[PDB]
RNA sequence: GAUGUCGGCUCGUCGCAUCCUGGGGCUGAAGAAGGUCCCAAGGGUUGGGCUGUUCGCCCAUUAAAGCGGCACGCGAGCUG
RNA sequence: GGAUGUGUCGUCGCAUAGACAGCCAGGAGGUUGGCUUAGAAGCAGCCACCCUUCAAAGAGUGCGUAAUAGCUCACUGGUC
């Protein structure tokens, strides 16, 4: 899991979807999964 | 860069752009939103950003030279006068006031040796591309 | 342009998205205030060589030439313009850009070419026929030829105003 | 493995 | 948005208050919902239609077929995943209903099927959770799913039977 | 070696033999022998010397293979028309040298067996297509 | 018309930008041992040589031998 | 700085003669395009980005290997 401030696309998969007040990372590769929390 | 001669020193002061026009030397410009001050080596920063995006073209102009000189702290104390002869140089721009604009490269291989300088720049800008015919 | 008011005060537009003008001639100079998004999706085709229908409120078309118009700064969008009405056989002088057409034969030899001046302006236009653009070769052109105004065609009549050996364009080497 | 034009190489 | 309701024979609806209450041949089910959001069984086939349109109404609609529909291929049929044990020594035997874990662990791992499912070993190597509630099935046969996920080098512990799972490759 | 079928195609040279760096370890390690490839191959590209005609080859299982020779480069015929023994950086600047249409009948005459063009003219405009960008002009043509 | 200054010793206590324990994502994570980031301050966090020291180096260990704050915590508590 | 969190205004846009997302299926031949290297075949880097057929399929998305390969896309048809 990667914490960044600037969460953003990375290839043609990431969905960055929004949880429970979070705005999130998620793509096929997991490198990418991103998470601003 | 750094200007090769001039008097030394100065002050401050501010209010919205005067000399940034749009539209010349180019179809596309990247422009400032913000007031500021803006250092000689932010502008390299910018330059070689932007140079390395285009691999040749040279169609980049920088309108927005370092006419202001800057002192700073000597290590600390107060008891004297005017310090720091050579701090910086800065180049004090203004809201809708001109920077940059790129020429021949496409609009996303422009759109992005903009974004890209714009990341090291004290100030927020958006960019322009045409209808600017006010004087030429 | 169906522009209506033209008072001194624009408060009744300011606020409502409505741009503000003044058209003349040496005949009438009647004071305007015209629409916002009109003349926005307007100025932009036409530019400063399109004159357009001008029936003030009440029904008096007039013809007229886009002159000198100010934008705000900081945001692109304009606030005042200037129209000069049209004429019949001489308005003035025009504002008339240059362009390009076909493969420059200097940019896939190892260069790109430019336009040293965008929007070029020449001496006595013609009322009713006004170019509204410029076409101009560029294939020619190799590492370092430099086209002045002493080349371009010109529309049949059209005298250029600017100075001959100016250069227009010229294809800038690589790096 | 390990080239493409030398002598060696790859194959499982 | 969605409204196609194919609700056969063998189920019963009783939308008798914010209580959706159903009945079939695997056994009577139960399915609250909105109120707002509104929904009855027009002719034959059902419908579930809603007052204001856009968002805050449309996902509770999307909501409310889906879980509905469900509620139907429920007692019609009923649901049955089918989980596969994977790797050298994975199995799982079986306790009464209780499925029997088996998959490397110093100690095996046993699972209880909560009030209303059942687990199904045929070989024992693969797993079988058949259930009434589709919610259920799937939140139960998870659990398993868990016990011991795939290794994400040789794709071991239990997975979808064509669990596409690729191997990281190491040495 | 070992017990493997599948699948091969590699582009190795005409009249050369197949030493380490063609093969070896390349399709070796398919169950296959160099040896009666080194012959039969080299065999059929006597006719087309002097090249590198590609050539893929089939596994079966056991010491089982297959081999289709194909058309040899046509880039060592114009070098030796133009007196370059090396290729260009720049295909649109610095460009090699010039050609006849008739060059061409005996592309299209040999390289027949794989264009699958309709009928002549096809074939023909398909070829200066690779000539185009390699760094060849074309000669004559419509019109004049 | 006085708010005693360094270091240590005694006594704590709180913050976290966690030294070790505990939970987790990614890893260039094969296992083992590590890297990193995320969560987490319950509790722990050795004894010596040199130097007033603070630090730091060095011995020998360790799960670790955390970084700071409370008038660089603490002299109507001591040393000095 | 980041973001399918809403409200309101503006721009393209592309479209029942039936799109978008879903689905099945296809996917071109030249050519491992020419170039540089111990080599690099739609995907390290120079140059271009043409031909053929077609309802089609671009010397080309990204992942992948020492190049292969393999896996999908842009273009195409039916199902709604
Ligand atoms: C020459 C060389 C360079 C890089 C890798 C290589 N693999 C082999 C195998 O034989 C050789 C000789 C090389
Ligand atoms: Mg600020
Ligand atoms: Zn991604």
């Amino acid at each position: 899991m990667k914490v960044r401030s600037s969460v953003k696309k990375m290839c043609d998969n990431c969905k960055v979807v929004r949880r429970h007040g979070r705005v999130l990372v998620i793509c096929s590769n997991v490198k990418h999964k991103q998470r601003q929390g | 860069k750094r200007t090769k001669f001039r008097k030394q020193f100065r002050g401050r002061m501010t209010g919205d752009a005067k000399g940034g026009d749009y539209v010349a030397f180019g179809d596309y410009g990247l422009i400032a939103m913000e007031p500021a001050w803006i250092k000689s080596n932010q502008i390299e920063a910018c330059r070689i950003v932007m140079s390395r995006h285009f691999r040749r073209g040279g169609k980049i102009y920088i309108r927005i030279f370092p006419d202001k000189p800057v002192t700073k702290k000597p290590a600390e104390t107060r008891m004297g006068k005017g310090k720091g002869a050579v701090e910086y140089w800065v180049s004090v721009v203004k809201p809708g006031r001109v920077m940059f604009e790129v020429a021949g490269v496409t609009e996303e291989q422009a759109k992005e040796a903009f974004r890209l300088a714009g990341h090291k720049l004290p100030i927020q800008t958006k960019m322009v591309k045409r209808e600017v015919y006010d004087e030429a | 342009m169906e522009l209506t008011a033209k008072p001194r005060t624009p408060k009744q537009k300011l606020d409502e998205s409505m741009i503000a003008a003044v058209a003349y001639n040496k005949e009438n100079n009647v004071s305007f205030a015209l629409d916002r998004k009109a003349f926005d999706r307007a100025f932009r085709q036409q530019s400063t060589t399109g004159l357009f229908d001008i029936t003030v409120e009440g029904g008096e078309t007039f013809p007229a030439l886009v002159k000198a118009v100010q934008m705000d700064k900081r945001k692109r969008a304009p606030i005042h313009v200037d129209f000069y009405m049209v004429t019949y056989g001489e308005p003035v002088e025009v504002s008339v850009p240059v362009h390009t057409t076909g493969r420059s034969q200097g940019e896939v030899q190892g260069g790109l070419v430019d336009i040293v001046v965008h929007n070029l302006q020449i001496v006595a236009p013609g009322p009713r026929r006004i170019p509204q653009e410029l076409v101009v070769d560029v294939t020619k052109m190799n590492i370092g030829d430099h086209i002045t105004a002493g080349d371009i065609k010109l529309p049949e009549g059209c005298t250029l105003a600017a100075d001959p050996e100016l250069t227009v364009v010229s294809v800038l080497p690589p790096r | 493995s390990c080239t493409t034009c030398e002598c060696c190489c790859s194959c499982s | 948005g969605k409204q196609p309701i194919a609700v056969p024979s063998g189920v019963t609806v009783n939308a008798q208050d914010g209580v959706f209450k159903v009945k079939g041949p695997k056994g009577e089910l139960t399915v609250p919902y909105n109120t707002e959001l509104t929904v009855r069984q027009d002719g034959d086939q059902l419908l579930v239609e809603r007052p204001s349109d856009a968002q805050k109404h449309r996902a509770l609609h999307g909501l409310t077929r889906t879980l509905v529909a469900n509620a139907v291929k429920g007692v019609s049929d009923g649901y049955t995943i089918n989980l596969e044990l994977r790797g050298v020594g994975f199995r799982a035997k079986l306790t009464g209903k209780a499925l029997e874990m088996n998959i490397g662990y110093s100690h095996p791992v046993i699972i209880e099927p909560p009030a209303g499912v059942t687990f199904a070993v045929p070989e024992p190597t693969r797993i079988d959770v058949s259930g009434i509630d589709k919610q259920l099935v799937g939140q139960v046969a998870a659990n398993v799913r868990k016990v011991r996920k795939p290794d994400a080098y040789h794709g071991k512990g239990v997975r979808f039977v064509g669990e596409q799972i690729a191997l990281k490759a190491g040495k | 070696m070992k017990k493997v079928a599948g699948i091969v195609k590699l582009q190795l040279p005409a009249g050369k033999a197949t030493p380490a760096p063609p093969v070896g370890p390349a399709l070796g390690q398919y169950g296959a022998n160099i040896m009666e490839f080194t012959k039969a191959f080299n065999a059929q590209t006597a006719d087309k010397g002097d090249a590198i005609i590609p050539v893929e080859i089939t596994i079966y299982a056991d010491r089982s293979f297959t081999f289709i020779t194909k058309t040899p480069p046509m880039s060592y015929l114009i070098r030796k028309a133009a007196g370059i023994g090396k290729g260009s950086s720049t295909p649109n600047k610095a460009k090699v040298g010039k050609l006849n249409w008739d060059q061409v009948l005996e592309i299209a005459k040999t390289k027949m067996p794989d264009l699958n063009a309709g009928s002549v003219e096809a074939a023909a405009n398909t070829v200066a297509g690779t000539a185009r960008s390699m760094g060849v002009t074309v000669e004559g043509g419509p019109n004049a």
